[PDB]
């Protein structure tokens, strides 16, 4: 679950570091809430697994 | 990319095609349908992995972008895990045929919806969403009670992968209404792999899980 | 610790939707790279007080 | 925002530190020092708390924001949080005086490393690395096999508030590196909500573990 959760965080980082070298704001933004909430999601995955 | 998660979900589907394949060359006459079914469920998954992977079945509509492929996919493999689950507990043609309906009704509006542009397709969300409950409490009720009539192992493996299955499956309707699908606050990317990741644990995970089981069930 | 999840989750979104309203990709590239980096790092929290 | 989370912190603190008070109302002669020590390392973290979210004690520089406070705090309540380790491990003044003196270092680096900008910060920082490495020996070595000199349920709760302690201090200096004090990835929100998180674990939690263990070491 631990390097899962890093192997994601790397994607997410990916698309926010895309979406930066537009300059929109709002694209970046996108990006964002979409890892912000695949990380929320990844830990119920990972917790409901273990479980 | 996109292209390179389809890809490892892909190699993973065919790496759990080729285990469980292997891991049921000498099996008995009352395991064979076990490990049949296993392979077909892995092995349909790597196909669909595979046809996306190619960028076959992208389906960019309504300002989002949905995989038929994946709809497909599932359509095809849930019912036979659900086949899986019910041999297990012992089922008759009646009760499969329930439980088999209800799965089907859940991805085929899955389905169905995902391709719907418009707030219709929450409609059809809200049938597979019914379907999926009456589905649950199949899993967790009548199938329970079918297959404590089993073996202590087979009972044991049942509630293994039961559990598994209802709490995995219970966030795939989840990352269906957040992700591209519903208000697409998850980016394809994320989509993609956070269902790559459900996908191997709910059908490669499940078959290893059984795999493991195999050699104390011949052995009670 | 998903309750937490949820609320470390909330303040992140906070973040990356006030660096939003400024209109500066860059400005919202740091909060997001920041909002992931704390959710990676929630995680090996939660998973030190389970164990 | 930062002062609400400060204020949380404090809140926090204080619950803890009136619940231990509290609970050693009654407390015997042996077990007296215990919660007294308890109720000075929320007691003491309160009040660094308080101080942050009035808005005290907050040190914008380099282009960076660190919080004097927060240091402070850990330089004056990690000690007692090694002492109590050290009292259910049943040391001496010399085996005292290395943990602490360890400690000190620890602390007095993360503090020093966090008021210097440019590169010799991570100069201090790694004294306190080491430094840290050297009291995690301490903690899993000499200390635990004192500790496996005393009753069951000490040694019980000695490795568990051990291991608390080890496993979650292990992870301020990675925030260290990575929010405000080091390359600053970590927004100062970010930064001040897992140390809120941590502080509140490391010490009340802490605490609660103990508190729950009282009455059965009374009873051995
Ligand atoms: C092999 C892949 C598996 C096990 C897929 C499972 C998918 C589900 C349990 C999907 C469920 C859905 C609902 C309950 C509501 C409607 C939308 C769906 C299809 C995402
Ligand atoms: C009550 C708060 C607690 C338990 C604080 C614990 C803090 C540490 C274990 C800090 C450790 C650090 C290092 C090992 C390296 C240098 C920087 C520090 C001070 C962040
Ligand atoms: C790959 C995992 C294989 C697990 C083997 C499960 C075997 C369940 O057990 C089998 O069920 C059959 C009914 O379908 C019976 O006819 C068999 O006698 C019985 O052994
Ligand atoms: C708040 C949590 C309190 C835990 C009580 C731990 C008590 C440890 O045990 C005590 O250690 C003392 C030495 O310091 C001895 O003198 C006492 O006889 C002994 O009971």
């Amino acid at each position: 679950v631990g390097a899962l959760t890093v192997l994601f965080g790397a994607i997410a980082y990916g698309e926010v570091t895309a979406a930066a070298a537009t300059g929109d704001a709002a694209a970046v933004q996108e990006a964002a809430v979409s890892a912000i909430l695949g990380l929320i999601i990844l830990l119920g995955i990972n917790l409901g697994l273990v479980a | 990319g996109l292209t390179t998660l389809f890809w490892l979900g892909a190699i993973g589907m065919l790496v759990g095609t080729l285990a469980f394949a292997w891991a049921g060359r000498d099996a008995g006459s009352g395991e064979r349908r076990y490990y049949v079914t296993l392979v077909g469920i892995s092995g349909i998954a790597a196909v669909a992995y595979v046809v996306m992977a190619l960028g076959v079945g992208w389906v960019p509509v309504a300002e989002r972008t949905v995989f038929a492929p994946r709809y497909i996919d599932w359509i095809l493999t849930t019912p036979l895990i659900v086949y899986f689950l019910g041999l297990l507990a012992g089922l008759d043609s009646r009760e499969f045929g329930i439980v088999i309906t209800l799965n089907t009704v859940v991805m085929l509006a899955g389905f169905a919806g995902a391709m719907v542009p418009g707030i219709e397709r929450y409609a059809l969300f809200g049938m597979g969403a019914v379907a999926f409950l009456g589905l649950v409490y199949y899993l967790v009720g009548p199938m329970t009670e079918s297959a404590s009539q089993r073996s202590s192992g087979i009972k044991s493996l049942y509630v293994r992968l039961r559990n598994l299955t209802v709490i995995l499956w219970a966030i795939y309707p989840f990352i269906w209404l957040l992700g591209p699908p519903g208000v697409a606050l998850l980016t394809p990317t994320v989509d993609v792999a956070l269902i790559v990741y459900l996908d191997l644990v709910t059908k490669v995970g499940f078959g290893f899980i059984a795999l493991d089981a195999a050699a104390t069930l011949r052995a009670e």
